[PDB]
């Protein structure tokens, strides 16, 4: 494509969503993009089409605009079973193929949101006996199921050695998910500290841990 | 309505090939494309679109290299045949129409449901399973935030409980990740009263049942 | 290879059931007649406004084309 | 043989310089345009209404031609 | 306006060839029909009408036989090519515009002047000249109706004249008229006073000036 | 063609002459109709066309119609200078050639008409004696120039042997032409009597001799 979507957009239950889409004079909007939804253990599904039109059984609570020189979906009367990665299309005849902005992930709130609970659990004795170490971030107790999250190394960010999971469905109805560091017993042992950073919609949560210290 | 309906498994070793149909409800060929797509878990959708009779002179440049996404049709309806195999090759792959010309149109009319194509020759791995304890009362909030780290496993689903199943009732899990290396990632939290810290040491029980790997760590404040 | 007086000018390949519009350019029905609908009602090549009153069967092509589905190796 | 795609329907014999109807059939121009006001505004085959504002060039047959014109000994 | 211009003479000996143009004026061939057509002496107009390319594939079965009729065209512009040519090939050969299509619309657009086209190997022939007298005064009308009846002769020019020239104001000339033989024939009448029938007899002088044959005969009533 | 066209029509110095023309249903009327003017000594040309369409330099004073089931041609404020052959054109798809009526030749009348006077010649002493006779019918001062000559002997009309002239123009302004027909000695001898019968507008002028007779 030409230029990419906005990863997410999040709005409450009963209220209408507005995802947008961009791109360049011959695609997108001059000639119209289509609008899908996919969510995981779903099949994906075409909602809208040339200018506004929508396929048999699509409700008319979705909308769409070609206003000025973007598109546009509007999703009205919100639900939680709207929740999807929404995708915006083009075709250009400079890029001759079925060619797609990014995807803009639909978030429904139907509780209220908060920031996370996170503990952060240094590299324990087992895994120093076996010549290892992992720094593991465990994030609970969160609403909406997005965060981002960053390492640190006494005060540099951390960008290597770096993986994460997906969130879980808690029995009290709040998210939890996961982000681990990868070290050696020398990089674990060398430093004074590290530390886990959970941003979630305006405040970010970090948790500590010092490499030299004992309880 | 239009409807396609897709065929599930996909699991292969390295080098065979994989042969399937996606059904066609409601018309046929002739007048649009018709084209797959497919999706890697936790990434986006990658190209196998744009039909030209058979097969396609309008692809994604980076994609047909490899065993050519070789998914393309017979006597143009919905098939895939794709040959000499490899774990790289993983996706979730997808049937549907849309427009034509040397053009999507703009859009993709009818899905199907998405068949899981696996390809593996190793045998079921079990995890590396280190405990997790907190550093103090304060910082774990009050109560004892009490885990374990299970890593380096195949295929994802594993089992973690405490105490030999006599502590469940607060015990959460946590999601699997799968990353680069073709293994998981998983771990699990459980909340305990406080004044157990200094009395009763916890033990997580990981049970990897694809493989038959047990096994138990120990988890008090150090 | 097969000729350019066989070929269309949207996905510039062979044509088998041609029709042709008010500017005397020739396309395939079946992707042309849904392309003035799913792109627009305008002529690919000069780009004037052209919908699906206006484009019309082209039957001297159609029997050109015969000539060479009936016989050769390009089928 | 001259071809029967090659030819009109109203000298019936091979065109140089052809336009197609509405109905998708196609004349040589400078006999069928001067018959349209020389016998009338009709269709040579089905007969209905046609006149020169109708009657448009036919590019992919101005093509064929071309293709034997510039190589067979039709001339 | 447009024009055109014929050539003239046109006479030929038998087995001979007739090779000459017609000029096009404000037009050429291209999106007209161009043909000619023909009007023997005394007859109506016959076919050369609508042409194909150079030629014609719609002509009169019953005219294109003998040397084909071969005017058709040069180039497709205006000519005539008749060869090996006879006597009942003679007629007015005539260069138009028209229609087109296997049609020659229903207009002739332009015309030409006609090509007098003529054939004969024979000598100039003089008449058998024959005097012609009234049988009474009642049924001449009460004047002298006096006569001569000057037969096969060609070419079609002769004098009649009366009395050695002295009797002229008096004296009228019949057209001639040609026959299927190839040769003509003509008559004159003279009124005089019907007192000179009983006292002078008329001559009346005959010279086909063409052959200088001079025959002169008396006329009287018997 | 299909049908023919009426020999002539006669009409007076400043009147309208009328000229009909007839065919089937694909030709000279739903297929129009061209007219044409052609007169000994001078060139051939179109008159009206396409309904009443005319070439340049072809006046007001002709006009035309395709009335009904016919073609027609009108010409109004009559001249010597219109007198000519008129023909009427066809093409029908069934007969596919640049055919035509017959042609209607115009009479214009400048002066008062009447019919000829007529004096019949018997074969002469001269022509005997060659083993030949000729029995000659001389017509003169007749308007307008055109008469229709029938033959007869002893009461049965003759149709071999004859032959006629066109009429030539007399120093007074009227008409004369001459008939024909060829006799053998024998033939002219053994009847009793010979006449020629020249029609002319509603009268017929006859003159006889006799074989048997003399002077």
């Amino acid at each position: 494509p030409v230029l990419t979507q906005p990863p997410s957009v999040s709005k409450a239950l009963r209220q209408t969503a507005t995802l947008t889409c961009t791109g360049d004079s011959n695609n997108v909007g001059n000639r119209g993009a289509a609008w899908f939804l996919l969510h995981q253990g779903h099949p994906p599904k075409l909602l809208a089409y040339r200018n506004n039109d929508r396929p048999s059984g699509i409700s008319e609570r979705l909308s769409a605009s070609r206003s000025g020189n973007t598109a546009s979906l509007t999703i009205t009367g919100l639900q939680p079973e709207d929740e999807a990665d929404y995708y915006c299309s083009a075709w250009d005849s400079s890029l001759r193929v079925q060619v797609f902005g990014g995807g803009t992930k639909l978030t429904v709130l139907g509780q209220p949101k908060a920031a996370p609970s996170v503990t952060l659990f240094p590299p324990s004795s087992e895994e120093l006996q076996a010549n290892k170490a992992t720094l593991v971030c465990l994030i609970s107790d969160f609403y909406p199921g997005a965060v981002t999250v960053a390492w640190k190394a006494d005060s540099s960010p951390v960008k290597a050695g770096v993986e994460t999971t997906t969130p879980s469905k808690q029995s009290n109805n709040k998210y939890a998910a996961s982000s681990y560091l990868s070290l050696t017993p020398e990089q674990w042992k060398s430093h004074k500290s590290y530390s886990c950073q959970v941003t979630h919609e305006g405040s970010t949560v970090e948790k500590t841990v010092a490499p030299t210290e004992c309880s | 309505q239009v409807q396609l309906q897709q065929w599930g498994a996909g699991l292969l070793k390295p080098s065979e090939t994989l042969s399937l149909t996606c059904a066609v409800y409601g018309g046929s060929f002739s007048g649009y494309y018709w084209s797959w797509i497919r999706q890697p878990p936790g990434k986006g959708l990658e190209w196998i679109g744009e039909i030209n009779h058979s097969g396609s002179t309008n692809y994604n440049p980076s994609l047909k290299s490899r065993v050519t996404i070789s998914v393309d049709t017979s006597k143009n309806q919905f098939s895939l045949k794709l040959s000499s195999v490899t774990a790289a090759d993983t996706a979730v792959y997808y049937c549907a129409r849309g427009g034509v010309g040397r053009v999507r149109g703009d859009s993709m009319d009818v899905w199907g449901q998405g068949t899981t194509v696996t390809v593996s020759s190793a045998s079921t791995k079990g995890p590396s399973v280190f405990p997790l304890a907190p550093s103090s009362k304060s910082t774990s909030g009050g109560t004892a935030a009490l885990g374990c780290l299970v890593k380096d496993y195949f295929p994802e689903p594993v089992t973690v409980s405490w105490n030999s199943g006599a502590l469940t009732s607060g015990v959460h899990t946590f999601p699997a990740v799968l990353q680069s290396s073709g293994l998981y990632s998983l771990s699990s939290v459980v909340t305990v009263p406080s004044s157990s810290l200094g009395t009763q040491t916890y033990i997580c029980n990981v049970n990897h049942k694809p493989s038959n790997t047990k096994v138990d760590k120990k988890v008090e404040p150090k | 290879d097969i000729p350019d007086y066989l070929c269309g000018k949207i996905s510039f390949e062979l044509m088998r059931e041609p029709c042709i519009t008010p500017s005397g350019i020739t396309y395939d029905r079946k992707d042309i007649e849904e392309h003035l609908q799913r792109v627009g009602h305008f002529d690919p090549v000069t780009r004037s406004p052209l919908t699906q009153e206006q484009l019309i069967p082209n039957l001297a092509m159609k029997e050109v084309i015969d000539a060479f589905i009936s016989e050769n190796g390009w089928v």
